């Protein structure tokens, strides 16, 4: 179990760690988060009490280094940093633990939620979507735009998700226009799975990462990406059975975790109604359809 | 964006454009079978592709063989339309290719857009106008060439005959749309008006009769009356 110490908490802030959120007051003895489960990526995220503009945060994997948070009064945000001196870090953590100035990661033993939301998410793939190679962790915020959004403006601060565009030459084989537009299997299986992602695990990892950025930061381009990746699968008549079953599990846990009061902005009526009720896969997503119907029957 | 009453004069500027109407591509007669079920029989159809500035009409005849063994024909017809328009564009020299294609029905947008991906600079537009191009098969010479076709065929017409020698494109389009609206509302009456006077003939190389300027004013007035007449018969006014 790993630890992310905080130098201090000089400004009042709501701190998120994965699906948990809690408030810290202006200058309280909060020195970080302990008992973080090893084996998963994690995200630590922030919303200042005095300016809820800009949710921001950091994706990290404690197996890749010792990371801490330190407020920067010049740039006005909590920054993640790596401590390269291991003995210095162990000593800092051990002292803060002895003084009990750390919140414990609140994981219930029965609870597989975080695993289920991050099953295919890997730090190495995050770092290719979020490019900043001098750091082992990745910064994301509410306002960052995607490569695709920029095509339709600072490229160093972009989310380099895989571009999906159903009315593009990549999506449509010359001579198979109607076929490829009405049944996207070529685009899913040959172009994206075989060609770009290499396997369904990498595809699902990007889909899950896009959802989590949509949910935790309200990142609009991330929500667009999540829905496009769902729609491409549901709009394909030929999808491996193992992918459909896994997709149902993935979406089930995403819908289960979504704040009920954010459904209005994070869920696209057209895509969901199409996917659950009109698409080739309208009958292949039993768990997702059941939770959607019981939790968000208005949307449908 | 969409073409409407506000931006109507754009049809007659010097940017090459085409209207595409797919109404008459997939045509059927519905009939009873021996067992008392219902079936359809396709008849030949046509794509109506029109340059509103010049009157040039690219009439692609759709022979019933193109539907053989196919399913969901009403959906196929939109994609076949888009395939044939894209093929027409590719067949034209670059300086004759349109800068815009306006589809008369919004269901043609995605099929045409997908078929035209190779032409990103050609704008595909809908229209809010309710144009009467479905009535093209009420023009006898166009109906005749469609029904007589035994294979796919493209036939080229000028739908304005020689009118542009005497009138502007704007006025020629107005005359065409009035004629077609009348033929659509009451075909029999419209054709009666157009041929009631045996001394006025249709030249072999024309679609419409050889009216003088004054006779066109009378004809145009008779067509409006017909449209208003039918409007009262329909709504009881
Ligand atoms: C997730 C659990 O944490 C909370 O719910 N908190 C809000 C109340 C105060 C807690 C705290 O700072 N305790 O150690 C310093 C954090």
């Amino acid at each position: 179990m790993n630890t992310v110490p905080f130098t201090s908490a000089p400004i009042e802030v709501t701190i998120g760690i994965d699906q948990y959120s809690f408030n810290v007051k202006e200058n309280q003895p909060f020195h970080g988060i302990k008992d973080i489960p090893i084996g998963h990526v994690h995200v630590i995220h922030f919303q200042h009490a005095d300016n809820s503009s800009m949710r921001y945060g950091y994706w990290f994997d404690c197996r890749m280094g010792n990371f801490y948070i330190q407020y920067d009064p010049k740039d006005g945000l909590y920054k993640m940093m790596e401590e390269r001196d291991g003995a210095k870090f162990e000593n800092i953590v051990h002292n803060f633990k002895e003084r009990q100035m750390m919140v414990s990661y609140p994981k219930i033993d029965e609870d597989d939620t975080w695993y289920n939301l991050t099953e295919f998410v890997q730090m190495d793939k995050i770092r290719k979507i979020v490019r900043k190679d001098e750091n082992q962790f990745s910064y994301v915020d509410s306002s960052m735009t995607t490569v695709q959004e920029n095509e339709l403006s600072d490229p160093a601060h972009s989310l380099n998700y895989t571009v999906i565009n159903f009315k593009s030459r990549e999506a449509i084989r010359p001579g198979h226009e109607m076929e490829d537009f009405l049944d996207k299997s070529y685009y899913l299986n040959t172009v994206m799975l075989q060609g770009i992602f290499k396997n369904s695990s990498n595809y699902f990892g990007e889909l899950q990462f896009a959802f989590l950025n949509a949910m935790f930061f309200g990142n609009y381009g991330s929500s667009l990406q999540w829905h496009a990746m769902i729609e491409l699968i549901c709009s394909s008549a030929t999808v491996p059975k193992h992918m459909l079953d896994k997709l149902d599990e993935i979406l089930y846990y995403q819908i289960k975790t979504l704040p009920e009061q954010y459904s209005d902005i994070l869920l696209n009526e057209r895509v969901w109604n199409i996917c659950l009720y009109s698409s080739f896969q309208k009958n292949s997503l039993h768990n997702t359809e059941k939770i959607m119907e019981n939790k968000y029957p208005e949307l449908l | 964006g969409a073409m409407n009453s506000s931006n109507y004069a754009e049809l007659f500027n010097n940017d090459i454009k085409l209207f595409v109407d797919d109404t008459n591509v997939y045509r059927v007669t519905v009939h009873k079978t021996f067992e008392g079920n219902v079936a359809t029989k396709a008849i030949n159809g046509c794509i109506f592709t029109l340059n509103p500035k010049t009157g040039h009409l690219f009439l692609k005849i759709i022979h019933t063989s193109v539907w053989a063994g196919q399913k969901r024909l009403s959906q196929l017809a939109k994609w076949k339309t888009a395939e044939e328009v894209s093929a027409l564009v590719r067949s034209l020299p670059k300086e004759e290719q349109p800068k815009q294609i306006i589809v008369t029905r919004k269901a043609m947008l995605d099929p045409l857009e997908v078929h035209m991906l190779d032409f990103p600079n050609i704008a595909i537009r809908p229209t809010e106008l309710r144009l009467p191009f479905s009535a093209a098969m009420s023009i006898d010479k166009l109906s005749d060439v469609v029904m007589k076709a035994t294979e796919p065929q493209m036939v080229l017409f000028n739908i304005y005959d020689d009118w542009l020698d005497r009138i502007s494109s704007y006025t020629a389009f107005s005359r065409l749309t009035l004629l077609l609206r009348a033929l659509k509302t009451n075909e029999e009456s419209a054709k009666m008006i157009l041929l009631s006077d045996p001394t006025i003939t249709i030249k072999s190389y024309h679609l419409w009769p050889s009216f003088t300027d004054e006779q066109w004013i009378t004809i145009e007035s008779q067509m409006r009356d017909l449209i208003l007449t039918e409007y009262g018969r329909k709504y009881n006014v």
